[PDB]
């Protein structure tokens, strides 16, 4: 009948996150957890049918049959753990009841924030090096486009950063006026 | 290991000549499942015979119940003819 | 309530004769067939009116699909056992799964398999193990025990699901299963072979089938041999049985919480 | 594992469509799902074993074939815009809760007409001299604009080889005309390299966008170039 899990969850890289799932099924033949990376196929993570906690590396899954709930625990969070986590429960008729999923967002740990907006030529404005706390707001004007923050990892230099891009057919000084931008932001 | 069927022929109620009843043939303990059961009136096969579907025992053997509405008499001889792989020829078990 | 049980059987026959299906699966609540499926009908059907009246088409539609799948799996498992045993010709493969809800509220659960009608593998839900009767069963046990999730699933099925289904069907068939039909008990005395008197204690028209019958001399169980008759189905939904001795004798009958004495 | 074809497909309302699925794991059960935003996977049809199929939650407008033990096709009788979804084929060993194995997925877009199908316009934007001097880092921005439907795959190739480090593409494209129902999309990505890496002449940077549009079999009467599956790039 019903499988419930949060729509989305946000946690910090290096920390622990517990994704809950509550089931209200007519009978019970086990609870599954699947991982689905953006634009990819879901892959099996864990299965629980009896009460207890089952550990599979950094990931652990718990089941409480009396309480009618389960959780998927992710320890030592990595940016790679950003995916949708699908909860599925099996009926007394061996039917899968699929949860709507939980999008897990991992906030990177920004060691040296250096907020700054920049102009680029082939125009384009790039707001970059801001802490994971600041949020980028959507455009007002019709022919002005602003993308949400996206985390890049320069695996090489052990460096992660956030950025949002702005463009129109307009200046970089005014580009992000609809967003609460750091006071110490660098404008060339 | 094959097991021959146990055949038990008996009425539903204490029998009494001239008073309507039901004759039962309970065939059990056999293995494997292929069996042929017939109820007989003076060696002639009774046409109007009801039967249970093949039933299953915890000892892996099978059982069935075959019955017919009948009115017993002194002259009339009722029996249950059974054939199984364990049987060289069908076994005619007479009712008491 | 009394002790009640739910059990499902599967029968597989390789190279069957004409008529006889390759696969039959039948469910029971106590002595009552509740459901049926075979490889010919290819449909799960009710075997009781109270099953037909209480379970929606979707139950039968879904379970028919599962049985079509289970049928296929049985055909393959029997081909592998025959390969293992180096057996040709027609052979049988059987399964019995089930559970009991005892009077006291406690439960029992079981899952067993047979080959040629002899025990093959017996599941131990308490140790999450399979008891192998021979070397072929041992090869299967090793394969089966490798999936710990399947073993855990089975322990949950036997303990939780099975009991819930039994309780559900017990309510549907309340008027049949939970009824009591007391027995009609008589004693028959006869001088058989000269000097040999046989006393028969005959009981009939009773439901449930479990009855206890015994003979007593002066108020202590007859240390002489008692010949016990089987509990037979009368064909009207009731059962019959007897108990005999050879010679102050009394027949003792106990059925559904009522004790009855027939003095001679 | 599970192999499903095609990864992308554009269809005109009323067109027939077959999605193929094959598993070589000796699995018995096979499933066809549709993944829509805000909801759990909805089963269309399933096949419990070779020789049997049955309807799921959402079977209307679809039909299936369990060709053999290996294959499970899904047919769209007359394509409707409601059938615009992502389709997943899955397979299970048994029926008693053995884990499901999923196909790569198939994104289907059903349109009244193909007249608004456009491939992307790809442009690369060189890093800011102010960023180069402030951070000793160089951010290359790539833009794929005016594409429709949203059937794109953006990739970065440094000196002929694909790169993933210092790369980040938007997870969802932007509607360029949010008020319109047939709005075209825009999608950005960034590649961040070290200042000295960008300053080296002979270091080559290419943004690649694979578009999945029309096929040779699709009819095209329009004055403009037929918006076929193609790779559009910027360097
Ligand atoms: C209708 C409910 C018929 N069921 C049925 C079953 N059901 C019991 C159980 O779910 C099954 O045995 C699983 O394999 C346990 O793991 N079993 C059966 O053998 N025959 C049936 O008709």
């Amino acid at each position: 009948q019903n499988i419930d899990q949060p729509t989305e969850m946000t946690a910090t890289e290096g920390a622990i996150v517990q994704i809950n799932c509550t089931y209200q099924t007519s009978g019970f033949n086990g609870l599954f957890w699947y991982q689905q990376h953006a634009g990819e196929a879901p892959t099996f993570l864990s299965y629980n049918v009896l009460d207890g906690l089952e550990e599979k590396g950094r990931f652990s899954s718990f089941l409480s049959r009396s309480k009618g709930y389960s959780y998927l625990l992710l320890k030592e969070l990595q940016m790679k753990d950003s995916a949708s986590y699908l909860c599925a429960g099996m009926d007394s008729n061996y039917q899968l009841i699929w949860g709507a999923g939980t999008k897990l967002i991992i906030k990177p740990d920004i060691q040296n924030p250096d907020p700054a907006v920049y102009q680029l030529r082939d125009s384009v404005c790039l707001f970059t090096d801001f802490d994971s706390q600041t949020n980028v707001s959507q455009s007002k004007d019709s022919d002005v486009y602003i993308t949400d923050k996206c985390v890049l990892d320069m695996r090489s230099m052990d460096f992660k950063s956030n950025s949002a891009v702005a463009w129109s057919n307009f200046a970089c000084a005014n580009a992000f006026n609809n967003s609460i931008i750091p006071e110490d932001t660098f404008f060339p | 290991i094959q097991r021959t069927p146990k055949i038990q022929v008996y009425s539903r109620h204490p029998a009494e000549n001239g008073k309507s009843n039901f004759l039962n043939c309970y065939v059990s303990g056999f293995h494997p499942s292929d069996i042929e059961v017939d109820l007989l009136k003076n060696g002639e096969r009774i046409e109007k015979v009801e039967h249970s579907d093949l039933s299953f025992s915890k000892d892996w053997s099978f059982y069935l119940l075959y019955y017919t509405e009948f009115t017993p008499t002194e002259k009339d001889e009722y029996a249950c003819r059974v054939n199984h792989v364990t049987l060289s020829q069908p076994k005619i078990v007479k009712w008491d | 309530m009394r002790t009640h049980s739910l059990r499902y059987f599967r029968l597989g026959v390789s190279d069957p004769i004409h008529g006889v299906p390759e696969f039959i699966s039948v469910g029971y609540v106590d002595s009552h067939p509740i459901t049926t499926y075979d490889s010919v009908t290819r449909q799960k059907e009710p075997r009781a009116p109270w099953m037909a009246e209480n379970l929606a088409p979707d139950h039968w539609e879904r379970y028919t699909q599962l049985l079509r799948g289970w049928q296929q799996m049985f055909k393959v498992e029997l081909k592998r056992l025959q390969r293992h045993y180096n057996h040709s010709g027609s052979h049988t493969y059987q399964r019995m799964i089930g559970c009991e809800l005892l009077e006291d509220g406690s439960t029992t659960g079981f899952l067993q398999y047979a080959y040629d009608g002899q025990d093959f593998l017996i599941f131990n839900k308490d140790t999450l193990s399979w008891l192998a009767v021979d070397n072929v069963a041992h090869t299967i046990k090793q394969a089966w025990e490798a999936n710990q999730h399947e073993l855990l699933y089975q322990k949950n099925w036997l303990e939780e699901e099975c009991i819930a289904w039994l309780k559900r069907f017990l309510e549907y068939g309340k008027d049949t299963l939970q009824r009591t039909e007391p027995p009609l008990v008589r004693v028959n005395r006869k001088e058989t072979f000269p000097g040999v008197t046989a006393l028969f204690c005959k009981a009939h028209g009773f439901y449930p089938p479990e009855i206890y019958m015994t003979w007593m001399k002066n108020g202590e169980e007859i240390v002489q041999e008692i010949d016990y008759g089987d509990i037979l189905p009368s064909g009207d939904g009731t059962y019959q049985a007897w108990a005999s001795i050879e010679l102050l004798y009394s027949c003792h009958v106990e059925h559904s919480g009522v004790h009855m004495v027939l003095q001679v | 594992g599970v192999t499903q074809t095609p990864k992308f497909q554009v269809l005109k309302t009323g067109q027939s469509m077959t999605l193929q699925c094959a598993q070589d794991m000796n699995h018995n059960s096979m499933y066809w799902y549709r993944q829509d935003p805000g909801m759990g996977l909805r089963l269309i049809y399933y096949s419990a074993s070779e020789g049997t199929t049955d309807k799921g939650e959402v079977p209307n407008g679809y039909n299936v074939s369990r060709l053999n033990k290996r294959e499970f096709s899904l047919r769209l009788e007359s394509a409707a815009p409601s059938q615009t979804s992502v389709y997943f084929c899955a397979s299970t060993l048994g029926q008693e809760g053995q884990p499901q194995h999923f196909g790569e997925g198939s994104r289907l877009t059903v349109l009244e007409d193909l007249k608004n199908v456009f491939p992307p316009e790809v442009a690369v934007f060189e890093p800011s001299e102010a960023e180069i001097s402030h951070t000793q880092k160089a951010t290359l921005v790539c833009l794929a604009t005016g594409f429709y439907p949203d059937h794109v795959e953006l990739s970065w190739w440094v000196n002929g080889k694909e790169v993933h480090s210092g790369v980040c593409t938007d997870p969802q494209p932007l509607k360029e005309q949010p008020a319109l129902n047939d709005s075209r999309y825009a999608l950005s990505s960034r590649l961040r390299v070290s200042a000295t890496f960008w300053q080296n002449p002979r270091n080559h940077f290419r943004c690649q966008v694979q578009f999945y549009g029309l096929s040779e079999n699709d009819e095209w009467t329009q004055d403009r170039a037929k918006p076929v599956t193609q790779i559009v790039s910027a360097e």
